[PDB]
RNA sequence: AUCUUUAAAAAUAAGCCCUGAAGAAGGGC
RNA sequence: CAUAAAGACCAGGC
């Protein structure tokens, strides 16, 4: 069954390194690997000023991009779902798994 | 922060120290420097055996057999043998 | 003394467990003894070697 | 206590 | 008799896969201490113990060295090659001491020997433990909390503990949440297996910036010196191998951000990455930190500095309460004291003429000394009266009788007062 | 949908007074 | 040096 696992990040190294972590984490625990898959870089920005009046600074407005991955895994076993609870994974990724 | 300012308020205090002292300045004492830079690295051999995805799963608690062995064989003949020395 | 309890961690359950008070004859008074009692109970184990 | 107690019959002269 | 200690003790025993070669060990410690005390000189023993029969044969123990140091214990090693030629300097030859019954009462010094064996062998095996992760970051789930310390649940029953000044501040805690930390370095404390969890001692801010940042865990950067106040404010200094990295950058991150996650893992912990010099001087200039430092005169043999800090930014050079200079005089290995421009003038003024003056407890002729002292300067009786080459070739004329004479008066001064006042008894 | 020249910087927080030269040390509310 | 409680009731001496 799937659990299925869908990650996003700010940093390329750290979502690189995750899904090293990952897909070598459900390599060791006996259990078979969907993926992993990249999308491509969807870009955001949102203006913050951390200063008075608006735009007498000539420098930029905080932009930057996304990157987002994807990983499926069919059949775990309890040694899977306490090793990824167990794992700690880095701040500033986001986790969006889901499980049944 | 907003407090200590009666110390400014005596910098006249001060000042005659200084006329008088003139060698001596404000100082800051030294506390225990030395195993604060080994402990700040193994650098990466500690985390290649702790391994952050492989090795708390693969090593999580060992003592945790042991410690159930111990207390139960002192335990074991009160409660096996019986209470009827 | 928790020392003792430290080297009662070492030598035994029954090593140091015991202090005299043994029932003594009485000051003043000494005779003979000419009648003991033999009283057990059938559960715990009466001594051999004896 | 520890060991035993029995009942001892003693004889003095009096 | 007893004959019911061997079965309850292979009952005891194989709890960790090694069943009778702890408690061999423990016999031989055990039975050979018996007999030290009923034979009053020195007499050293060993037995070989047997679990299949049930017999138990002592052997006879004698030390073979050279000379006799006291008397009988020694074989004389011209005596040890009759015996047995096999047997040679630094064992004992076997000789039978007559004995065979599993034993006489005592029988107990055996039963609570077997609990101190089985108490240090838990020990050695939570010490395993204590070496399979330290140091790493677990957590654990919180079950107790007995009002000074706490208790956790780091997964399979491994109970936990954390104390007071080992936290931050104003923590607060549900039954229930994890909390991370480094852990620790050993204490007992009694007959069990603690383990203190903290998160104010600095490996716990460190191994959150191993988690955080990934070229540490590839040594691109390299993190020297960590300096904290565990809710206000951290210094911790960094270099790299490959001159082209900067290890700032790599520990900033986008936008903030590595500081600031660290930083909100940690409450309101400010977080200043600095970069770490192989010059002893410039680290600090490093590591003041938003100061802007003007001169900085370093002192050998104590381990001090002094700084001076020139206009506006002397309160933020010292910091609120002194973080900035203590942080700073935690970081980098030498004392350090701040002070003004003007402080540093009345110093230069103050240790010139203190010099003067304390030249005036010597012999001290006329002023042109002075205007030597002054022009150079050489303090501190000019460093044992060694220099090269006429100063350096210093003109005043004067080329080998006057350089002589300060020489000579320099040595003669410093080896009469030096050993008036400064020699003891 | 046939060339765009060796990778990106963060803290804005800690209440009010006395002794002391202290950002050393302690007291009060 | 420390332990043999306290209380009830009965018998006894004068």
């Amino acid at each position: 069954q799937r659990i299925r696992i869908r990650l996003k990040a700010f940093d390329h190294r750290l979502i690189d390194q995750a899904t090293a972590e990952i897909v070598e984490t459900a390599k060791r625990t006996g259990a078979q690997v969907r993926g992993p898959i990249p999308l491509p870089t969807r870009s955001e920005r949102f203006t913050v000023l951390i200063s008075p009046h608006v735009n007498k600074d000539a420098r930029d407005q905080y932009e930057i991009r996304t990157h987002l991955r994807l990983v499926d895994i069919v059949e775990p076993t309890e040694k899977t779902v306490d090793a990824l609870m167990r794992l700690d994974l880095a701040a500033g990724v986001d986790v969006q798994i889901s499980l049944g | 922060a907003a407090q200590t300012r009666r110390r400014e308020r005596r910098a006249e205090k001060q000042a005659q120290w200084k006329a008088a002292n003139p060698l001596l300045v404000g100082v800051s004492a030294k506390p225990v420097n030395r195993p604060i830079l080994s402990l700040n690295r193994k650098p990466k051999s500690r985390v290649e055996s702790a391994l952050n995805p492989i090795a708390d799963l693969t090593v999580a608690e060992y003592h945790k057999q042991i410690e159930s062995n111990l207390q139960r064989i002192e335990r074991k003949n009160q409660r096996t043998w019986y209470s009827k020395p | 003394t928790p020392e003792e309890k430290l080297l009662r961690a070492i030598f035994g359950e029954k090593a140091s467990d015991v202090k005299d008070s043994s029932l003594r004859v009485p000051n003043g008074v000494s005779g003979t003894v000419i009648d003991v009692q033999v009283f057990t109970r059938d559960g715990v184990e009466k001594d051999k070697r004896a | 206590g520890v060991l035993k107690i029995v009942k001892v019959y003693l004889a003095v002269k009096r | 008799m007893n004959k019911e200690i061997l079965a309850v003790v292979e009952a005891v025993s194989n709890e960790k896969a090694l069943p009778r070669e702890k408690i061999f060990e423990a016999l031989e410690s055990a039975l050979a201490t018996a007999t030290k005390k009923k034979y009053e000189q020195e007499i050293d023993v060993r037995v070989q113990i047997d679990r299949k029969s049930g017999d138990f044969d002592t052997f006879r123990r004698w030390l073979v060295v050279d000379e006799v140091t006291q008397p009988t214990k020694e074989i004389t090693l011209e005596a040890a090659r009759y015996e047995d030629e096999s047997l040679n300097l630094g064992d004992y030859v076997e000789d039978q001491i007559e004995s065979v019954t599993f034993d006489r009462i005592t029988t107990q010094t055996a039963k609570q020997v077997i609990v101190q064996k089985v108490r240090e062998a838990e020990r050695a095996m939570v010490v395993d433990q204590f070496r399979e992760h330290e140091g790493e970051i677990i957590t654990g789930v919180v079950k107790k909390v007995n009002r000074d310390n706490i208790s956790l649940d780091l997964g399979n029953n491994a109970e936990a503990v954390i104390l007071r000044e080992d936290m931050l501040p104003r923590e607060n805690f549900r039954p229930g949440d994890r909390v991370r930390g480094v852990l620790y370095s050993v204490r007992p404390e009694a007959r069990g297996a603690q383990l203190f969890v903290t998160r104010s001692k600095p490996e716990m801010l460190i191994e959150l910036f191993r988690i955080e940042v990934p070229e540490i865990g590839e040594e691109v950067i390299e993190i020297k010196a960590a300096a904290r106040d565990p809710g206000s404010r951290a210094k911790i200094a960094v270099k790299t191998n490959d001159k082209r990295i900067d290890p700032v950058g790599a520990c900033v991150g986008m936008r903030g951000a590595r500081v600031q996650a660290v930083s909100t893992e940690l409450g309101g912990e400010r977080i200043d990455i600095v970069l770490w010099d192989d010059n002893p001087a410039q680290f600090v200039i490093n590591a003041m930190a938003p100061a802007d430092v003007a001169s900085i005169v370093v002192d050998e043999d104590k381990h001090t500095m002094d700084i001076a800090v020139e206009a506006g930014n002397l309160a933020q050079a010292i910091g609120r309460n002194g973080q900035n200079v203590r942080l700073a005089s935690q970081l980098s290995g030498w004392e350090l004291n701040v002070m003004t421009v003007d402080d540093l003038q009345a110093k230069h003024q103050a240790e010139a003429h203190a010099a003067i003056d304390t030249f005036t407890k010597y012999l001290d002729i006329d002023e042109d000394f002075a205007t030597v002292l002054v022009e150079e300067g050489f303090s501190t009786l000019e460093e044992l009266a060694y220099v090269p080459m006429k100063e350096l070739l210093e003109i005043e004329g004067l080329d080998e009788p006057t350089v002589e004479a300060l020489r000579e008066r320099a040595k003669n001064a410093l080896a009469t007062i030096a050993q008036a006042q400064q020699e003891s008894l």
